[PDB]
């Protein structure tokens, strides 16, 4: 278990590596690729609102 | 043909251009000269 | 006291030896993969903001595909996809799951693992290449018929290098396999040998090269991936 | 072309002397 | 003269040199491929990204020949073929 | 101790990863595939409306 | 007096361990040059990967060939070593 | 004759073999990662911090191997396999 | 005694070892090479890869040569190993 | 044949194949490092003063390899393990 | 002990290095004047002509040392100096 | 066991290792040397003339190291120095 | 068997791997050394002399590990450590 | 075993390994130096009166330790320390 207990501690560790440095940096790539995916919805949307005004003046 | 060589000095080196050259950038030396039988190459002609 | 191989469970059924804890870890890995499938299918937000597991999803989806049409036509190959993502969510996940600390003493003086990763047997990688082998062989039968394939291959590229190609048609499937094995083999072994050293000398080291076996294992998958896009490929064309 | 091959702090065509190297 | 003992040192030689092939060819591909990279990096800072997917599949090509090598090491050393 | 010849393993092993692809060639590229061509159809079109507003309004 | 056998097959672990020390020096060092050609080339050009690809892979597999040709020299060697009494 | 004695001369051999690849490819791939460095400032004495980066990246893979080596020859040579 | 046989075998079976390490790494090296030209030259001109093909293709041929024929000789230790009584 | 002669024959094969090795990577490496000093230096000869940053490292890290094998040797000749 | 034993083994490894010196040192250069013929062909197509013709002289130099040592591998595997 | 087979069959090892050593100096050096003269040749057709003069100048100082060896390989197998 | 014998063989083979590894390590970086040198050269005339002191950095180096090993081989031939 | 015979192999094999790896070094080395010089013609002909001094400077450096080894050889096969 003196083996369990250092394998568990270097776990930890990487644990500890992992959430502190590259946990941030992907979540932001996450939120990034959600903002835009939404972003070009929205566009999508007013575009088509101004589609609409468009045909209206024509 | 592009004539069939086009000899001259570049920074880098001397330069001898044959008909089918790959394209090419370059510079003459100060004292360049260049014989026939800066720089630029084309795929189709000097 | 490193006792390589000496599968824990073993069984017997038609009168063959099966290894219980291969297929325990792999069935594990499946139950992943099948619980993200089910977690995508249930969310799929095509209009809505995309989800961890949706997010993650179609960007492999994307990858794979960017790496397909390079390749081949999409259309040429479509069940390459399918086939190529399969490959990378089960490797990726088969090399990751080995980063949870499973490793105490077996009371012999030694280190054993209750999870080893199951491309660490020989036969999870064997089965693995020649599923590749025989899909990527039948898509290229498909292409070029039962009777032109083995004509276009032996010709290949030189007609006087013929052996070689053989050669390269063997060393397609072989070259798959012993590479993911060695990739993760060694982190079988390297743990083991790790618990050798005190455990509060051993406890640094093994944290290092399990990180290091994160990155090992996420970059075999993605080139085991590629390599079956690209044999894919080229057993379809001309 | 060049200054597009370039930094720009003062059929691929081969620029036999470095790119930056011709500017100076 | 205990085979055995012979057939042990046979392993251990064929299992040094096992190691010396794959130790360097792993050490020079990766040198050479980073040298790729570095190159391509100063070169074209813009193509950053793009340049990783090319330099991680041909390690993972290099590294796998040296891996290839170690397993059959592993295999020599401690389940060494023709055992007395 | 080879543990490098061929076990009745390589077959069972096979089966489970069967099913995956089974179940990934029809419950997740499928979809993935259908999200992924309508987003890019919805950008597309979504161009082709700016545009056409443009010329609608200089029309 | 010690056993023939057991000498044939130090001899054969041996060779098989030059076998594949050789097989991976040159394995690792032509598949490097070719990344490092690669690597190169789609610095230069920066779409040109996709196509590129192949030629690469077509040295990729010729260099592999020579490797996994001493795998199966190596296999011959010492799962049966020949000629061995 | 006593069989540890060729095992362990063995073992030292493979050892020594272990180690003499792993410093020649460590030396040669740091060393060529170093040359792309180093022409990477030359040409371009500002991208000291963009060319860092890829450099440990090679570090870390062409030391690893070596590193690995290093563990390795421990075994070979402090706990011989089969030793007897 | 030892039986000669035995030693004679053994050291046939390390000078093939060396053999096949040698040829190994040659055609490795070259193949990878002659790659890494290969790919360097198309990646400049696309279509002029529909010729540097012919080049290439003899140097890997003249390099796999000095592969396969080398083979041929590991083989003579092996399957007909001279000076073997 | 006593068994610590034997010993004594493969620690000192073994550790004069270790410095081999060692030597031809120090070598090897210095003389790349140096080559691209040289023409570092030879493209911009004011560069010389910041180019010893990275090629010392490079040296550094790769002298390093040398320097540590060197040690491992003596474990091998000084102090032959299991004699 | 057979003398002849010791002297065809010691000459059979002595053949099997002279072959395999041989291979690498052919294989090698065969790549390097291939690598420098492909760069010249993509170059200049035309130069073919006047490009063969000197590469056909290098491979003539180096094949010849490769050749050389069968000429001499031949020898210690069917005439080894000191049989007896 | 006779000394002079034991004399011999290291001469012979010795012999075909130092005649593998010269093989790659001459084969890396001659591919070497060829490759930078088809580099020339593919940038200055005109320049063959010229440029076999410091080619051959190089081509020596490596073919004759392989030569050199010769020799002293005789030496080490046919007048085997210390030979008892 | 005289331990002696045995110890210095080993010795002697030891010395040879020091110094092949020093020749090949030191001949392999003085020549890259000179090529970049002569190349540095050939672009710049009058640079010679400036780039004298940096080659004279590189070749110390090298030959220094070089000049090391005649050390230690030095000192495994004449002063064998455990010869007994 | 008479020691003479022992002592004399590892000499023979020490001294084939010292002058092949002095071989190795020598050649490549030439080979590269012999790239330089060849391509600076190639480049600037009449650079070749300035390119010969640096030349030799390096090609001799090259020489000199492979030189310098063929002594030590030569120490080996004929003055072969602690030979009883």
């Amino acid at each position: 278990m003196s083996i369990f207990i250092g394998q568990l501690i270097g776990f930890a560790v990487i644990a500890f590596i992992i959430v502190k440095w590259v946990v941030p940096p992907v979540r932001t790539l996450m939120r990034n690729q959600q903002e835009a995916v939404r972003a070009a919805l929205a566009e999508s949307a007013e575009a088509a609102k101004k589609l609409a005004d468009a045909d209206a003046m024509h | 043909d592009l004539a069939t060589f086009v000899f001259t000095r570049t920074t880098a080196g001397e330069i001898g251009i044959l008909p089918r050259h790959i394209p090419l950038v370059a510079q003459l030396v100060d004292d360049a000269m260049v014989r026939v039988e800066f720089l630029s190459v084309t795929e189709e002609t000097v | 006291a490193i006792h390589v191989g000496h599968h824990t469970l073993v069984f017997e059924l038609f009168g063959m030896t099966f290894n219980g804890d291969t297929i325990l870890a792999t069935a594990v890995t499946a139950v992943i993969v099948i619980a993200l499938a089910f977690y995508l299918r249930a969310k799929v937000t095509s209009t809505g903001v995309p989800s961890g597991v949706q997010l993650f999803w179609e960007a492999l989806t994307i990858q794979m595909r960017q790496q397909i049409e390079g390749s081949i036509g999409m259309k040429i190959a479509p069940f390459v996809l399918p086939l190529s993502v399969t490959i990378f969510v089960f490797i990726l996940i088969s090399n990751w799951l080995a980063v949870l600390p499973l490793q105490y003493g077996g009371a012999d003086g030694a280190a054993a693992e209750l999870y080893k990763a199951p491309a660490s047997d020989i036969n999870f990688v064997l089965a693995l290449a020649l599923f590749v082998f025989v899909c990527y062989h039948a898509a290229g039968i498909w292409r070029r018929g039962i009777v032109g394939h083995p004509i276009k291959v032996v010709k290949g590229h030189v007609a006087f290098l013929a052996p070689i190609n053989i050669v390269e048609e063997l060393a397609k499937p072989i070259s798959l396999a012993l590479r993911l094995f060695g990739n993760i083999f060694a982190g079988g072994i390297l743990v083991a040998l790790i618990a050798m050293f005190p455990w509060y000398i051993q406890w640094f080291p093994n944290a290092v090269w399990k990180t290091f076996d994160l990155f090992v294992g996420l970059i075999q998958a993605f080139i085991f991936s590629l390599l079956t896009i690209l044999y894919f490929s080229q057993s379809m064309e001309l | 072309e060049l200054a597009g091959a370039s930094a720009l702090d003062h059929t691929l065509y081969s620029f036999e002397p470095d790119p930056e190297t011709l500017f100076d | 003269l205990d085979p055995n003992a012979i057939i042990t040192a046979g392993a251990l030689i064929g299992g040094g040199l096992i190691m010396g092939g794959g130790a360097i060819g792993a050490g020079i591909g990766d040198g050479i491929a980073g040298n790729a990279l570095i190159s391509g990096i100063a070169r074209q800072p813009e193509a950053q990204g793009r340049l990783f997917t090319p330099f991680f599949i041909t390690v993972g090509l290099v590294e796998a020949a040296y891996f290839i090598n170690l397993a059959f090491m592993a295999l020599f050393v401690f389940a060494t073929p023709g055992l007395q | 101790s080879n543990f490098l010849i061929p076990n009745g393993t390589f077959f069972a092993v096979l089966i489970i990863f069967l099913i995956v692809l089974g179940v990934i060639s029809k419950w997740v590229v499928p979809p993935i595939s259908k999200v992924l061509a309508e987003r890019e159809a919805m950008l597309a079109k979504t161009a082709a409306d700016n545009r056409k507003s443009a010329e609608q309004v200089a029309a």
